[PDB]
C-alpha cells in the first residue's frame, strides 16, 4: 500500500514548451538530466546550495 | 487584512469564536505563521480567567 | 493487451527501483509473513536505541 | 473601378511639411510605386494611408470608397458591389473618407494589410505555424482551409526548415518573410508595402517577391509599395511615382520614373589602398549549436576558422540563415560558442575569450562594439542623449554637443540636419536616420574592433556611400578595424578588401571581394 | 504584555472594548518592534519578517 | 398524454374518490401539490428558541460536550419570542405580500419560519433559507437584547454551531428537513437527504401519510436524479403511484386480505391479484411442473410488486408492533416471491439488495443503526430508487417504542415544526386533490 | 505562475481520486483506486503470458 | 478639488514617506549611472539591440470595439508591444532611503502600469521593457530611493535585509553582484542581478554617509526615529483598524457613531 | 419602499439612460433580468458531440490518460446531430409549451441544451439539468446509432466519465457554467463559480459588460449566501450598482479622468468625488495636517471605493495592457487610499486580503494560473463578497493577448454557448433594461 500511495505521475511537456517559449530557456537531454538530479536531490528531504 | 473585519463579524461565513475557529475557518485556510499562535491566544483567553 | 486502463501507470509501476515489486505479489507476501521483507518508512535514525 | 482618391494633402509636424502636394488615384488592381530618397516621406505617407495614430491630415483628405454589408461589418473589394453577400442584404458602396469618424473606418482598417519599416509584427512566443495559422483564423478561413493556405503560405515565403521553430528565435529576414506571410493571409482590400524585402539578398529578395505577385496580384488586391532600391520598383509596380523630401518630383509610368529616379544618383568614390597590421582577431573551430528536445539541433556555426588582420575591413556575405549574425555576435563577446577558440591580440598577447570576467573577455570588450542587425535606440531619450548621456561619454555635459555633432556629421549629416536632429526623439526620425544615429552610437565612443551587421538596407545609394566614405576615412585616419555584414555586392568592392562567404555555418573560401563576387558568379 | 496589562487594567479588571485592544496591542507591539531594532540577535534569530 | 394507461384514487382509509384518473396526474413535473411541497421545503426552517437560550445560558457552543467558560448570555428568548419572530420577519421579508410567515410553536418554545419564495428563485440551491433565517435571527437576537459587539460571535455559534470550521449545522439550534449539500453521496441525492424519522414525526406517526410523503419525496428526486426520464419514466410514475398513494386501493386490499396473515400470504395475494389484472401471464411449464410468469406489462408488475411490498411490511410490523422487521420483510418478500414465480422482484432485485445491506448495518458492529436514521442518502439504502424507504417509514409508524432512537429522540424540533404545515403532514389528501385539479388536463 | 501551473498542475495522474460524504478522503486512498488502475498497477503480462 | 495628502506624521521619516508617495516631488538625484549600464545590470537584454516582442503593435493586432477600454491610453512599450521584465531590490533594515512597501505604494502613486510585490526582504516592479528601464534609470538608481550599500538591484539569491552591514556598511549579499572598490571609494557591481558576472564592472557610485541616511530613510528605528515619538501615525493605523472592525461587524451609520 | 437611495442609469458608452431610479430596482430580488440570468444559468447545459465521437472513436473513457483496450466505438455523433438532438429534445420534452430547447452549435460538433423549467421547479437543486441531459444523450444515443447491451456502460462513461467513482463530470463531454454543489468552498457558493475567462468571452472582451457579468453573478450569490441579509443589503446593492451597473456613470467618470493618470491619481479623483457629493467629511486635523475623514454615508462611500477599484484596475491595464497587474492594483489602491484619508477600504480590507490572494496566486512558482480562471468559490478568492473578482474581468478585457490563460484558450465553448442569449452577451443593458421595467412599482 505504501508504494501505491506514495506514487504521483507528473507530465512533463507543457512544463517544457513553456520553458522553450514563453520563459525562453532552451531544453535539451543534459538539462533534462540536470533536472532530474536536482528533483532526485531534493524530493525526499533536499534543499539545493542551501 | 480582512482579519479586522471578520474577528468581530456576525456574517455566516465570517463569524465563529476563536475557540471554535480553527485551520478550515475560510481565511485561516492557506498561511502560515498564523495559526499556532491563534490557538496561544484562544487558550490565553481563558489563563487570564484561570 | 499490454495494459488495461492506464499506459503510464503500467509503465511507472515497472519500475525496478520500487522496494515492493509488484511482478509477484504472491510471492512477496509471503516473505513478510516470513520475516525477510525490509520494509520503507522506519525511523531507526531518529529513535534510541535502549 | 476606382478604389482610393488622394486629394491635395500637405502633412506638417510643426512648421515641417513632411509632406505637401500628394495626390495619386488608384483602381481595384494596379501597383502603385512610391521611389524616394531617405527621409522623404514614404513611411508618413504608408502611416498615413493606414490611418494611425499622429498620421492625420492638416490640408487635405483621403477618400476610401468600399462596398459594405450592414448587418456583418464586411469591407470588400469596390466590385463587389452588386454581387451577393456571405451574409443576407447584397451590398452598399460608401465613400468612406479616413480621419472623419465614419464607423466602416474601422472594419475598412481591419481590411487593410501594413509591412511596417524594420518592425516585426509577430507574435515571437508562437512559433513559425501557429504565427501564421493565426493569421489564418483571425481573417477566417477554417481548420482544413487554414492548414491548406498554411502549408501553401510557408512554401511562397520559403519556410519549410523552420515550421515548428519558435519566431522569437529567427534571424532576420525570416521574421521578415514570417510577417510577410501572416500580411497576405487576411485577404485585404489594399496591401501597403514599406520596404517589403528588408535588407534582403537577391535570392531571398526574389522570392519574397514573386510570393507577393502570386497572392497580391492575382486577387487582384490594389498594392502600395515603397522601397528606393529601383528594380523592385520596376518589376513590380508599372504606376510609380518619385517624390523628394515630400513632394512628388513626378507622377508617370514607373519604367520612366525609375529611370529618371537613377539618372540623379551618384557612383562610389573608390577610396586609396591601405596597407593593414599584423592579426588581431583568430577564431579556430567556432561552432554554435541550438538544441531542442522538440525541433533537432540548428548548427548556426558549424566550425568556423577565420583571422582578421588588424586594421582592415573584413566583409560577410552570403544568404539569409548563413550564420553571419551568430558569428558575429560570438565575434562581440555576445554570444558564447558551443565550441572552439577565439583568442584577440589585444597589442600582443592574444586573451582567451570564451572566458566571462574582466581579468578575460572583459579585457578586449572595452574596444569591442557592435552595430545590431535588430538595432534599438533608446525612445525616452532625445538623440543628443543617445549619443552622450545614455552611453556614457567621458567628457563634460557642456561639451558632448558638439562631439555628438561632428559623430553625426562625419556619419553623413549636414551641419543643418544635425543640428535639428539633436533635440528629437528616435519616433520621430526614419529608418535609415535610426540606423545611422544607432551607427554613430556605436562609433562615438571610438573602439578598436567595430561589428556592423548591414550598416545599409534603408540608405539610397548616395547616404550608403556616405555610410562607406565614413566607415574608410575612420579606419585610415584612426586605424580602426571593422569587420561587415552585407549584402550589396557593389559595397563589399568598393569598401572591403578580404570579404568572406558564409554558407550553412562554412567558411567555403575567403578572398578578394571581386574573387568573391566570381565564386558567387 | 503581561505586566503591562496588570499595571494598568489588571487579568481581569477591564470588560473587552476597543479602546483596550487598541492601547494594549499598540503598546505590546511597539515594544516588540523595538526590542527587534535594539538587539541585532533578535533580528537575525528573527530573519524572516513573518517570523 | 404520452401514457394511456389509467388509476383510480383511494384516501388513506380505502374509500374511493376518483376513477380513470391519467398516470401523469401524480407526476412532480405536473402535480400542483408536489411542486408545492418542494417548493415549501426548501424554504421552511426549524428554530430551536428555547435551544439557543439553554445554549447560551449555559456557553454550550461547541456541540458534543463543549463548553466555552466566559462566553455566557442571559437571554429571554422564549419570553420576547413574539417580538423576534416579528424581527425575522421584518428582516426576511422581500415585498409585503411575500409568503414571508414565521409562527411560534409551543408558547414560544419553537419558531417555525418561511423564507420568501422570491428569495429562492435567484439561488441555485436550498441553502438560502437556512442562512438568511440564521443571519435574521442573529440581527434580531443583537438589536432584541442589547448584546455587546463582543458577544455576538457567541450569538452566532449559538445559533449555528460550527459553521466556518464544520460544513454543517451540528451545534446549533437551527434545522431543515433537508441535509447539507456537503453531506450529499451524489448528484440530485438532495430529497433523498430525509431520514426515516424526519418523515414519521412530520406526520405524526400516521402509516399512510408517512408513506405518502416518502414515496412522493423518493420519486421526485428519482426525477431530481434523471433517473426517471425518457423510458424509465413509466416505472417510476407506476410506482409513484400505486406505493405511496395506493391507485387501485391496492395496498389497502392487501392489507386487509392479510390482518392475520404472514409475508407469504401477502405475496399469493399480490400474485393472485396480479393474475386477475391481466398483468402477469404463463410463460412455460416446466417438467416439474412449475409454472414460470412473465410480466404481460413490466412497469405495472413493479409497481404491483412495490405495493405488496409495502403491504407486507405492514402487516408484519403491524403484528410484532417493532420496528426492527423491515429488512427481513424486503428481503424475503422479494425472495419468496421470486422462487415462486419467477419473475423479478420489486426493483429487479435492487431492494432486495438494499434489504440485504439494511440486514446488514441493522444487526452487526459495523455502522448503521436503527432503522429510523437511514434515508435514502445513506450508503446502506441508496440502491433502491424510491422503492424500499416508505415501507421503512411505515415500519416505524407500527413501532410501538422498541427502539433507543425513536422519533421522539431524533426528530423533536424538526417533527413539531413541520407538523403545524397541512400539507407535509398530510400528503395523501392533497396529493389526491392535486391529482384531481388536473385530471382533465390530459 | 504559468510554468508553475504547466509543471505541476497541468498533466498530473494521481493514484485515487478523493470521496466524498460519510467516506471522506482525500486522493491516493485505497477507496479511490479503479480497478482498471490496479490491474494496471500489477506487472504480470510483463513477465507472463497466462 | 482636492489637495492630495500623502502620509500622516511630523518626523522626518513620514516627511521621507510623504515625499516618495508624491509624484510632484522631485527625488534628489545622487549619482549618473548611464542607460546601457543599467541594462547591463538589469541582464534582460543586450544593450543596442532590438526589444523582444510578445505580441504585434496594438495597431496591427485587430480587437473589439471597447469605448471603455480605449479611454486609457497605452503605454509606450505597450503600443510597439514588448515582453514584460522586472527590476529587483533588497531594502537593509538598517536606515536604507527605500522600504518595500514604500516602494510599492510610491510606484504605484508615480508610474502607469506597473505590477508592484512587497516581501520582507524583496521588492519586485514588472512592466514592460522600455518604460521599465526608462523609470529604472530615471527615478530607481540614480535618485536618493538607491544607495549602492544599504540597497542592492538583486534577484535569484536574496538574503541579508535583516542582517547586520559588513565592514564597508554594505547589505551582505550571498551572490556578491556588487563589491566595493577602496581605490576610488565606490561600489561596483561586478554581476547582473540574476548573478551571471559582468564582462566590464560597472560603478553605481558611492555609499551614502550614515548622516545622510538618517534623514532619507523611510523606516521606523529604536536607533533613529521611532514611532513612539510620531502619535499621528499610530493614530491614524489605530483608526483603520477601528473602522475595519466597525464594519466588519455591521456596517452603518449608527455603528460608526462609535468610531 | 424602504431605501431612501436614487440612482441614475448609464450605458456602457456613459450616455444617460434615466435618473431618479429606485435602488432596489437592480436588487436580484426585484430584477427580472437577474433572474431571467439565473434561471438560465441552472438550467443551459452544453454538449460537446465531437468530443463524444473522439473519445467512443479511440477508446479513451476515464480521464486523464486514460484508454481502455477493446471498447472501442465507431458512431457519428457529428454527421447526425440533428437526429440527435430532436431525440434529445423529445426525451427531456414535458409539456408541448415547454422551454425544452437543443440547438447545432458549431455545425453538429456541439449542442446547447436548455432543460424545461419544470424539471426544475421539483429540484432541491440545479444538478438535475445536466443529469436530465447525460441520460437523454445516452438514450438518444443508444436508440440511434444500434449500441449492443453490453456497450452502453462505454457510452455513459464516454459522456458523462468515472461518475459513480468520482462524484464529477471529470472526463466527460458535457459542462454546465455550475460546479458540484458538494464541491463549494462554503454553503451558498454556487453562483460564484463562473470564472473572469467565461465572463470575459461571454460579453465579447467587453469592458463594462464583463464587468455587470461578474459584479451580478457576485451579489446575487452574496443574496444567496444570506450575506445581504438585514443590514448588509443596503452596502450589497449599493456595491452591485456603483461597481458592475455604472450608477452614476462614476466609472466612466473616474476612467475619463485618469486617461493619462496612475493609480493613485485615481485614489485622488475618487476622494475628490466622495467630498464633492458629501459622502465623506472631515473628522479632525491632526497636529501635522492630515485632516482625518470619516464616512457621512458607509455603504456609500464603499461603493464609491468599489467603483475607484474598478477604475483603478481599467486605468492601470488599459496602460500596460496587460492583465497581470490586478492583484497590486486592488491591494495599492486599497493601501494608498487607507493611508491617504485614514478611511476603510473596499469591503473593510477583504478587498486588500483578496488581492494578497490574487498576488500569491498569479506571480510566483507557489502560485497557479492566471487571473483569467478566478472565481469566487476558491479558497484563494473567496474572502471578498463581490468586489474583488469584478475588477478581473476589466483587467482580463484590457489584455492584449499576453496571457497563457487567454479567454480563447478556456472558454472558447462558453463562449459559443452562451453568447447566443442576449442577456449574457450585453447583461448590462439588460439589467438596466429591467431596472427601468419596474421603476414605476417601488
Ligand atoms: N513623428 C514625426 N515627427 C516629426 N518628423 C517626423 C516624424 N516622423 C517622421 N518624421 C520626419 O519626416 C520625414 C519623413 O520620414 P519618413 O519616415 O516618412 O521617411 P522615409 O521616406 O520613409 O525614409 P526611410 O528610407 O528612412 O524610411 C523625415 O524627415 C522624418 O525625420
Ligand atoms: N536563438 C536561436 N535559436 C535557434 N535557432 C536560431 C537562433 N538564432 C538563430 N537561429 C537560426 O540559426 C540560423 C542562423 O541565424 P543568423 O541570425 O546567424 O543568420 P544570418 O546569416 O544573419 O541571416 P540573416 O541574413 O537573416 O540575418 C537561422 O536559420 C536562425 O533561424
Ligand atoms: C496550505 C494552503 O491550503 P490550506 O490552508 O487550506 O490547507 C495552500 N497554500 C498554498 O498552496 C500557497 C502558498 C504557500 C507558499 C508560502 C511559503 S512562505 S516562503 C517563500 C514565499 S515568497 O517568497 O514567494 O513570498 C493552499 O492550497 O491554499
Ligand atoms: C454504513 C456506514 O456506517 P455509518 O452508518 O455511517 O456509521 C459505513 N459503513 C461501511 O461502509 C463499513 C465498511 C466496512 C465494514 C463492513 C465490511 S463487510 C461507514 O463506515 O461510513
Ligand atoms: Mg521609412
Ligand atoms: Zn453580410
Amino acid at each position: 500500500w505504501d508504494d501505491i500511495r506514495r506514487t504521483v505521475i507528473v507530465g512533463m511537456d507543457t512544463a517544457h514548451s513553456v520553458l522553450e517559449k514563453r520563459l525562453g530557456v532552451e531544453v535539451t537531454p543534459e538539462t533534462i538530466n540536470e533536472y532530474m538530479h536536482t528533483i532526485n536531490h531534493s524530493l525526499p528531504g533536499g534543499a539545493v546550495v542551501q | 487584512q480582512c482579519g479586522a473585519s471578520n474577528s468581530l463579524a456576525i456574517r455566516n461565513d465570517e463569524a465563529a469564536p476563536l475557540e471554535l475557529r480553527g485551520p478550515n475557518y475560510p481565511n485561516y485556510a492557506m498561511n502560515v505563521g498564523h495559526q499556532g499562535e491563534y490557538a496561544g491566544i484562544a487558550q490565553a483567553a481563558h489563563s487570564a480567567r484561570g | 493487451d499490454a495494459f488495461a486502463l492506464n499506459p503510464l501507470v503500467k509503465v511507472a509501476f515497472a519500475d525496478p527501483m520500487l522496494v515492493f515489486d509488484f511482478s509477484k505479489p504472491r510471492k512477496e507476501i509471503a516473505r513478510g509473513a516470513l520475516r525477510e521483507f525490509e520494509a520503507a518508512g522506519e525511523r531507526d535514525v531518529i529513535l534510541p536505541a535502549k | 473601378m476606382l478604389l482610393l482618391e488622394v486629394k491635395n494633402v500637405s502633412k506638417s509636424y510643426g512648421d515641417t511639411e513632411v509632406l505637401k502636394n500628394v495626390s495619386f488615384e488608384l483602381n481595384e488592381g494596379d501597383v502603385m510605386g512610391v521611389l524616394g530618397r531617405s527621409g522623404a516621406g514614404k513611411s508618413v505617407l504608408l502611416h498615413m494611408l493606414r490611418g494611425m495614430e499622429g498620421y492625420e491630415p492638416t490640408s487635405g483628405q483621403i477618400i476610401y470608397h468600399v462596398a459594405y454589408c450592414p448587418h456583418c461589418e464586411n469591407v470588400e473589394a469596390p466590385s463587389q458591389v452588386g454581387k451577393k453577400c456571405e451574409c443576407e442584404t447584397e451590398y452598399v458602396a460608401k465613400s468612406v473618407d479616413f480621419w472623419n469618424n465614419n464607423e466602416i473606418t474601422y472594419a475598412l482598417k481591419k481590411k487593410i494589410a501594413i509591412m511596417l519599416q524594420r518592425t516585426f509584427a509577430l507574435y515571437g512566443e508562437k512559433t513559425v505555424a501557429e504565427n501564421i495559422m493565426e493569421a489564418l483564423t483571425a481573417a477566417g478561413y477554417e481548420g482544413k482551409d487554414a492548414t491548406e493556405w498554411a502549408l501553401n503560405l510557408i512554401k511562397m515565403v520559403k519556410l519549410e526548415h523552420r515550421v515548428a521553430h519558435i519566431s522569437r528565435d529567427l534571424s532576420g529576414g525570416e521574421k521578415q518573410r514570417v510577417v510577410l506571410a501572416r500580411q497576405i493571409a487576411k485577404n485585404p482590400v489594399i496591401f501597403l508595402a514599406d520596404e517589403p524585402t528588408g535588407t534582403l539578398d537577391p535570392k531571398t529578395a526574389k522570392f519574397v517577391h514573386n510570393a507577393l505577385t502570386e497572392a497580391v496580384i492575382k486577387h487582384n488586391i490594389a498594392m502600395v509599395i515603397t522601397s528606393h532600391w529601383p528594380e523592385v520598383i520596376e518589376e513590380l509596380c508599372q504606376k510609380a511615382i518619385w517624390l523628394d523630401k515630400g513632394e512628388m518630383r513626378l507622377v508617370g509610368e514607373s519604367k520612366h520614373v525609375v529611370e529618371e529616379f537613377m539618372k540623379t544618383v551618384t557612383s562610389m568614390k573608390e577610396f586609396e589602398k591601405v596597407e593593414v597590421k599584423d592579426e588581431l582577431l583568430k577564431l579556430e573551430n567556432v561552432e554554435k549549436r541550438y538544441v531542442s528536445v522538440d525541433r533537432g539541433i540548428v548548427k548556426a556555426v558549424d566550425g568556423i576558422d577565420v583571422s582578421i588582420n588588424e586594421k582592415e575591413i573584413f566583409g560577410l556575405v552570403g544568404v539569409s540563415g548563413a550564420g553571419k549574425t551568430t558569428l558575429s555576435k560570438i565575434i562581440a563577446a555576445v554570444i558564447p560558442p558551443s565550441k572552439g577558440n577565439y583568442e584577440f591580440r589585444l597589442a600582443d598577447e592574444w586573451v582567451d575569450m570564451t572566458k566571462v570576467g574582466p581579468l578575460y573577455r572583459g579585457r578586449a570588450k572595452r574596444y569591442i562594439g557592435m552595430l545590431f542587425q535588430e538595432y534599438s535606440l533608446y525612445p525616452h531619450r532625445t538623440i543628443l542623449y543617445n549619443l552622450t548621456e545614455s552611453i556614457g561619454l567621458e567628457m563634460p555635459g557642456e561639451f558632448a554637443k558638439m562631439k555628438a555633432e561632428h559623430t553625426l556629421v562625419s556619419v553623413g549629416f549636414t551641419e543643418e540636419e544635425a543640428e535639428n536632429m539633436l533635440e528629437k526623439h528616435p519616433s520621430e526620425l526614419s529608418v535609415g536616420e535610426k540606423h545611422r544615429v544607432a551607427l554613430a552610437q556605436v562609433l562615438i565612443r571610438e573602439p578598436h574592433l567595430i561589428l556592423l551587421d548591414e550598416p545599409t538596407g534603408t540608405m539610397d545609394p548616395i547616404t550608403r556611400n556616405q555610410v562607406a566614405e565614413s566607415i574608410q576615412k575612420s579606419r585610415s585616419e584612426l586605424d580602426q578595424t571593422y569587420v561587415i555584414v552585407s549584402h550589396d555586392m557593389d559595397f563589399v568592392l568598393n569598401v572591403c578588401d578580404r570579404a568572406a562567404l558564409v554558407r550553412g555555418g562554412k567558411i567555403i573560401k575567403t578572398g578578394k571581394p571581386d574573387e568573391i563576387v566570381k565564386i558567387l558568379s | 504584555a503581561l505586566d503591562y496589562v496588570e499595571k494598568k487594567y489588571g487579568r481581569m479588571g477591564t470588560k473587552a472594548t476597543m479602546d483596550v485592544v487598541e492601547d494594549v496591542a499598540g503598546e505590546v507591539t511597539l515594544y516588540a518592534l523595538e526590542q527587534y531594532d535594539d538587539y541585532p540577535a533578535l533580528l537575525e534569530d528573527h530573519f524572516g519578517g513573518s517570523q | 398524454v404520452k401514457y394511456e394507461d389509467k388509476i383510480s384514487l383511494y384516501d388513506a382509509k380505502g374509500n374511493l374518490v376518483a376513477e380513470n384518473v391519467p398516470l401523469e396526474a401524480i407526476s412532480p413535473l405536473y402535480n400542483p401539490t408536489i411542486k408545492s411541497m418542494v417548493k415549501n421545503i426548501k424554504r421552511t426552517v426549524a428554530v430551536n428558541l428555547a435551544g439557543i437560550e439553554g445554549t447560551l445560558a449555559a456557553g454550550k457552543i461547541g456541540g458534543k460536550g463543549c463548553q466555552v467558560p466566559g462566553r455566557t448570555l442571559d437571554i429571554s428568548a422564549v419570553s420576547n419570542a413574539q417580538a423576534i419572530a416579528d424581527e425575522v420577519e421584518k428582516i426576511l421579508k422581500v415585498s409585503e405580500d411575500d409568503d414571508t410567515a414565521v409562527k411560534i410553536i409551543n408558547g414560544g418554545k419553537q419558531l417555525a419560519v418561511q423564507v420568501p419564495t422570491a428569495r429562492l428563485e435567484v439561488a441555485a440551491e436550498y441553502s438560502v433559507s437556512m442562512l438568511s433565517t440564521a443571519m435574521a435571527l442573529k440581527e434580531a437576537l443583537i438589536k432584541t437584547f442589547n448584546i455587546d459587539m463582543f458577544d455576538g460571535s457567541t450569538v452566532h455559534a449559538a445559533i449555528v454551531g460550527n459553521y466556518p470550521q464544520v460544513m454543517d449545522y451540528a451545534g446549533g439550534n437551527i434545522a431543515s428537513l433537508l441535509g447539507a449539500p456537503s453531506m450529499m453521496e451524489g448528484l440530485g441525492y438532495a430529497l433523498r437527504n430525509i431520514p426515516v424519522n424526519h418523515a414519521v414525526a412530520t406526520t405524526k406517526k400516521n402509516m399512510m401519510n408517512a408513506i405518502a410523503f416518502s414515496s412522493v419525496m423518493e420519486q421526485t428526486a428519482t426525477f431530481e436524479m434523471g433517473d426517471a426520464v425518457g423510458s424509465f419514466e413509466r416505472q417510476h410514475l407506476l410506482g409513484l403511484a400505486y406505493q405511496g398513494l395506493n391507485a387501485d386501493n391496492l395496498v389497502i386490499d392487501f392489507i386487509k386480505a392479510n390482518a392475520k396473515g404472514t409475508v407469504g400470504s401477502v405475496v399469493e395475494t399480490v400474485i393472485d391479484r396480479a393474475i386477475a389484472d391481466g398483468v402477469i401471464v404463463v410463460d412455460k411449464t416446466m417438467s416439474s411442473g412449475f409454472n414460470m410468469y412473465k410480466p404481460a406489462d413490466v412497469n405495472k408488475w413493479n409497481a404491483y410488486a412495490a405495493a405488496g411490498l409495502v403491504a407486507a411490511v405492514a402487516v408484519s410490523c403491524g403484528a410484532a408492533r417493532a420496528a426492527q422487521n423491515v429488512a427481513s420483510v424486503i428481503l424475503y418478500f422479494n425472495d419468496i416471491l421470486e422462487y415462486e414465480t419467477g419473475l423479478p422482484g420489486v426493483d429487479y432485485g435492487r431492494s432486495m439488495g438494499t434489504a440485504v445491506g439494511f440486514s446488514f448495518f441493522s444487526h452487526s458492529i459495523y455502522g448503521g443503526g436503527g432503522p429510523g436514521i437511514f434515508n435514502g442518502n445513506h450508503v446502506v439504502t441508496r440502491h433502491s430508487k424510491g422503492f424500499a424507504i416508505p415501507p421503512v417509514c411505515a415500519a416505524m409508524c407500527a413501532d410501538a417504542g422498541t427502539q433507543m432512537f425513536s422519533p421522539e429522540h431524533t426528530s423533536g424540533l424538526v417533527g413539531s415544526v413541520y407538523s403545524a404545515f397541512d400539507e407535509f403532514r398530510e400528503p395523501m389528501k392533497y396529493v389526491i386533490e392535486g391529482a384531481l385539479s388536473i385530471k382533465d388536463q390530459f | 505562475a504559468d510554468f508553475s501551473y504547466a509543471s505541476k498542475h497541468a498533466d498530473v495522474i494521481q493514484m485515487g481520486n478523493a470521496l466524498p460524504g460519510r467516506r471522506a478522503r482525500g486522493p491516493n486512498e485505497p477507496g479511490g483506486i479503479r480497478f482498471g488502475i490496479l490491474s494496471d498497477v500489477v506487472q504480470t503480462t510483463r513477465v507472463s503470458e497466462d | 478639488a482636492y489637495t492630495p495628502q500623502f502620509y500622516p506624521g511630523a518626523t522626518k521619516v513620514a516627511e521621507n514617506r510623504r515625499n516618495h508617495l508624491n509624484p510632484n516631488y522631485e527625488l534628489e538625484k545622487l549619482r549618473e549611472i548611464p542607460d546601457e549600464d543599467v541594462v547591463k545590470i538589469m541582464g534582460h537584454r543586450q544593450p543596442g539591440e532590438d526589444y523582444k516582442t510578445v505580441h504585434p503593435p496594438l495597431e496591427e493586432m485587430d480587437f473589439v470595439e471597447d469605448y471603455a477600454r480605449d479611454l486609457v491610453e497605452p503605454l509606450n512599450g505597450a503600443k510597439e508591444g514588448h515582453r514584460v521584465r522586472y527590476i529587483q531590490f533588497a531594502d537593509s533594515m538598517y536606515f536604507a532611503p527605500a522600504q518595500p512597501y514604500d516602494r510599492s505604494r510610491s510606484y504605484m502613486s508615480r508610474l502607469r502600469g506597473v505590477d508592484a510585490g512587497t516581501l520582507s526582504g524583496r521588492q519586485v516592479v514588472e512592466c514592460r521593457e522600455s518604460d521599465l528601464e526608462e523609470f529604472s534609470k530615471n527615478i530607481l538608481m540614480d535618485t536618493e530611493l538607491f544607495d549602492p550599500a544599504t540597497s542592492g538591484m538583486r534577484g535569484a539569491t536574496v538574503h541579508g535585509h535583516s542582517l547586520r552591514l559588513d565592514e564597508n556598511g554594505m547589505m551582505f549579499d550571498a551572490l556578491q553582484r556588487c563589491v566595493f572598490d577602496e581605490k576610488t571609494g565606490h561600489v561596483m557591481y561586478v554581476k547582473d542581478q540574476v548573478g551571471k558576472p559582468l564582462d566590464a564592472p560597472v560603478d553605481v557610485g558611492e555609499p551614502i554617509p550614515e548622516a545622510k541616511l538618517r534623514e532619507i530613510t523611510t523606516i521606523y528605528r529604536n536607533d533613529g526615529v521611532a514611532m513612539r515619538a510620531d502619535p499621528d501615525v499610530i493614530e491614524v493605523v489605530k483608526r483603520i483598524h477601528r473602522a475595519r472592525t466597525l464594519g466588519g461587524y455591521i456596517p452603518t451609520n449608527e455603528t460608526f457613531k462609535g468610531l
